[PDB]
């Protein structure tokens, strides 16, 4: 739908660097990852084309649900 | 106390003197409930936006999933981490979350009973994180039964950094509904777990879910009795001793065996 996760390539590990990628496409930061090269954003569909063409990002990608395997 | 205890051989373990002390277990579930008199959460974090307390188990299966690792391993230390809400699913963004607040915080253990049945490339890269700093990553490998040749294990049980764990009855014989896959490595008992529950109860539920946390705690009882086994030390020898139920697409390697996987 709209949430995604933007992964980046090398040299964008602070989040005020990730965040001014996410931000010039028009997206919505929503959290910056400490470990894994991500963040997660709020995007319209054009926001998620611009950075998916952006060379400072490695992968744009739906920031989809996950479920208890339990009845 | 449920069945599945003494069917993956843990009071060998218990009656050496190894009960999981000073091991630090993160359940990455819908929190654990406070309402029990006993679970010992040591603590904790939420990363369900609308849900900020970890310690509050809205869907039950969190609380459930705690009480397994525990009567595993009885003096094991448990955290609360809120990836689910009370209808049970989570983004992928608030486990990754939950992942590194494990990592940042030292778990010796992560476990995940949570899937779906495609992935995400930040969290293959979250859990081989994990795996990379030393955490044991355990997670229930699905509940979507057979679907011909194919493999239907879960993500992120599915990546190969992280030990999927199917479900088996009483009998030893995989539940109908338990995953299938080359991606299965073990199987621990999941077909009416009695455990603890919300308000504080105690009854059974079904589900690889529940089979996960015994590996999870078979790992906490390893590591209290051998502190200086490596995560991959720890998962080869829950592999390596598990006794074979014939048939590694359907069963993996078998059943774990804590106290052959221990010396
Ligand atoms: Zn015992
Ligand atoms: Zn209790
Ligand atoms: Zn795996
Ligand atoms: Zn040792």
């Amino acid at each position: 739908e709209k949430k995604y996760i933007v992964g980046f390539k090398q040299g964008f590990k602070s989040c005020a660097k990730k965040e001014d990628v996410i931000s010039e496409k028009g997206g919505k930061l929503q959290k910056c990852f400490k470990y894994v090269d991500a963040a997660s954003a709020t995007l319209n569909e054009k926001a998620v084309e611009e950075l998916k063409k952006d060379p400072s990002v490695a992968y744009v990608e739906e920031d989809k649900l996950y479920r208890a395997l339990s009845a | 106390v449920s069945y599945g205890v003494a069917q993956i051989k843990a009071p060998a373990l218990h009656s050496q003197g190894y009960t999981g002390s000073n091991v630090k277990v993160a359940v990455l579930a819908s929190g654990i409930d406070s309402s029990h008199p006993d679970l010992n959460v040591a603590g904790g974090a939420s990363f369900v936006p609308s849900e900020t307390n970890p310690f509050q188990d809205n869907n039950s299966h969190g609380t459930h999933v705690a009480g397994t690792v525990l009567a595993v391993a009885p003096s094991a230390s448990l955290y609360a981490v809120k990836v689910l809400g009370a209808d049970g699913s989570g983004q992928a963004s608030w486990i990754i979350n939950g992942i590194e607040w494990a990592i940042a915080n030292n778990m010796d253990v992560i476990n995940m009973s949570l899937g779906s049945p495609s992935g995400s490339a930040a969290l293959k890269a979250a859990v081989d994180k994990a795996v990379a700093s030393g955490v044991v990553v355990v997670a229930a490998a699905g509940n979507s039964g057979t679907s011909g040749s194919s493999s239907t294990v879960s993500y992120p049980a599915k990546y190969p950094s992280v030990i999927a764990v199917g479900a088996v009855d009483s009998s030893n014989q995989r539940a109908p509904f338990s995953s299938v896959g080359p991606e299965l490595d073990v199987m621990a008992p999941g077909v009416s777990i009695c455990s603890t529950l919300p308000g504080g109860k105690y009854g059974a539920l079904s589900g690889t879910a529940m089979a996960s946390p015994h590996v999870a705690g078979a790992a906490a009882l390893i590591l209290s009795k051998h502190p200086n086994w490596t995560n991959t030390q720890v998962r080869s020898s829950l592999e390596n001793t598990a006794t074979k139920l014939g048939d590694s697409f359907y069963y993996g390697k078998g059943l774990i065996n804590v106290e052959a996987a221990a010396q």
